[PDB]
């Protein structure tokens, strides 16, 4: 894992981390599968193009691959909503 | 899941069969508590 | 067509495969509240 | 407005939910046609 | 044939326990564990 600087934005009601993009894997989707972790492979091969398009419209806002095996990696880097168990809730969001 | 490289990781349980009450938790490869893998675990399980 | 063959039974499922896969649909298996989710969305994988 | 748009009357049976279950909430698009947003004459049907 | 006095005694103990047990036991399991403001039983995982 990662542990990000997480400035505070405008454009953004949060804090985001312009230096990489964030990943959400399913509740209910190991990470680690060899079909999960080749995913967070090639996919690592994004962010420059997120910084690029970034820094050539600097009012973009979150920009995001879905892909079909459950992953979502979207940038400025954000930490999601409702973590899994650490809160008392759940969440179910599945980006098919 | 059905293998052992399968069953990790969290899942959903649902209380009362209700598929809005859900509670998350740990999914693990539990083994029998009466088995038959060697001859002395068979030999306790015929017996209960 | 795509066919869902819903529950835990003791029926047969050949002709349900078959109208699945004779008529360039697809055939799913649902046997609890936890592979709904995941069944009843995978047909956007055959009509793409 | 950036609520969600409403269907229907709501109605909950708060005699069946155990108080920590965590109910799923919303999924859907704030779809507000064009004539439900203003006073519908026949002429603005007519501009639609 | 031999086993009817037998079985005339068995009829006849349970005839009178079930007597004892409707005097003593008449109507105490009523109520139970409910959640605030719900009906519904609160219980653990493995308890009836």
């Amino acid at each position: 894992r990662i542990k990000p600087v997480f400035i505070d934005d405008a454009n953004f009601r949060r804090q985001v981390s312009y230096q990489h993009a964030a990943v959400h894997i399913p509740t209910d989707i190991y990470e680690g599968s060899t079909i999960v972790l080749n995913e967070l492979n090639w996919t690592s091969a994004l962010d420059d193009v997120f910084k690029k398009n970034r820094e050539e419209d600097p009012s973009l806002l979150w920009q995001v691959f879905g892909s079909a095996t459950g992953l979502a990696r979207y940038y400025p880097a954000s930490p999601w909503v409702d973590n899994s168990r650490t809160p008392n809730k759940i969440d179910l969001y599945d980006v098919r | 899941k059905m293998t052992e490289e399968e069953c990790r990781g969290y899942y959903y349980v649902y209380k009362d069969g209700d598929p809005t009450q859900m509670e998350l938790r740990p999914r693990q490869w539990i083994h029998n508590d009466f088995h038959f893998d060697n001859v002395l675990s068979a030999m306790m399980s015929l017996f209960t | 067509v795509f066919t869902f063959s819903v529950g835990q039974h003791n029926y047969d499922r050949g002709p349900i495969q078959w109208m699945a896969c004779e008529n360039k649909g697809y055939y799913y298996e649902i046997p609890s509240i936890g592979a709904i989710r995941i069944n009843t969305q995978e047909y956007l994988d055959v009509l793409g | 407005q950036p609520k969600p748009i409403g269907v229907g009357i709501p109605t909950i049976n708060l005699r069946k939910r155990r108080p920590n279950v965590q109910n799923p909430k919303s999924q859907e698009p704030v779809t507000l046609d064009f004539l439900d947003a203003e006073l519908e004459n026949d002429i603005k049907v007519e501009i639609r | 044939l031999p086993l009817f006095h037998i079985a005339l005694l068995v009829l006849f103990m349970v005839i009178i326990y079930a007597i004892i047990g409707l005097e003593l036991f008449k109507g105490k399991m009523h109520k139970t564990c409910y959640y605030i403001g719900t009906d519904i039983v609160a219980t653990v995982e493995n308890e009836k």
